């Protein structure tokens, strides 16, 4: 778990 | 059981930090756990390697 967000989907 | 744990990758994807994983579209996983909900920890069926993967970039398979 690194949070900093997953990036939206495309 | 019951719940699916192989899935697939929609989109490329280039690790941004030491603890996840960078993919390929098809490539597939094993999820060793889900009960974070934005990031689960995965194995890769392609490298062997662990890490981190964003949740929706990948989808159910089988």
């Amino acid at each position: 778990p690194p949070a900093y967000p997953p990036p939206p989907v495309p | 059981g019951t719940g699916v744990t192989l899935f697939v990758a929609l989109y490329d994807y280039e690790a941004r930090t030491e603890d996840d994983l960078s993919f390929h579209k098809g490539e597939k996983f094993q999820i060793l756990n889900s009960s974070e909900g934005d990031w689960w920890e995965a194995r890769s069926l392609t490298t062997g390697e662990t890490g981190y993967i964003p949740s929706n970039y990948v989808a159910p398979v089988d």
